[PDB]
C-alpha cells in the first residue's frame, strides 16, 4: 500500500501461529509496543487490521 | 462498521411514531469499511 492509503481491513473468527511473525527468522527486522511476541499464541485475540 | 439494529411492533398511532419505551436488539455489523455520507431508502414494484 501507498503510506497515505493503507491496507486496512478486518481478519476476523481466524486462528493462526502468530509466533511466526517474529520466530520465522527473516522476520527479524521488527517491534512490539504494549504486547510482546512469546505470549502472542495463548492471548486470545479480538479482531486484526495491518 | 455498520452496525445494524431493529424492533418490530403492531401500533396504533398512524401519522407518527408512538410515545412509550422501545429498545432494538443488533441485527448484525459488517467489516466494510465504508466512507458514509449520504443515503436513501427504496421501494420495489412489477
Amino acid at each position: 500500500a501507498s503510506v497515505y492509503a493503507w491496507n486496512r481491513k478486518r481478519i476476523s473468527n481466524c486462528v493462526a501461529d502468530y509466533s511466526v511473525l517474529y520466530n520465522s527468522a527473516s522476520f527479524s527486522t521488527f517491534k512490539c509496543y504494549g504486547v510482546s511476541p512469546t505470549k502472542l499464541n495463548d492471548l486470545c485475540f479480538t479482531n486484526v487490521y495491518a | 462498521y455498520f452496525k445494524i439494529y431493529s424492533k418490530h411492533t403492531p401500533i396504533n398511532l398512524v401519522r407518527d411514531l408512538p410515545q412509550g419505551f422501545s429498545a432494538l436488539e443488533p441485527l448484525v455489523d459488517l467489516p466494510i469499511g465504508i466512507n458514509i455520507t449520504r443515503f436513501q431508502t427504496l421501494l420495489a414494484l412489477h
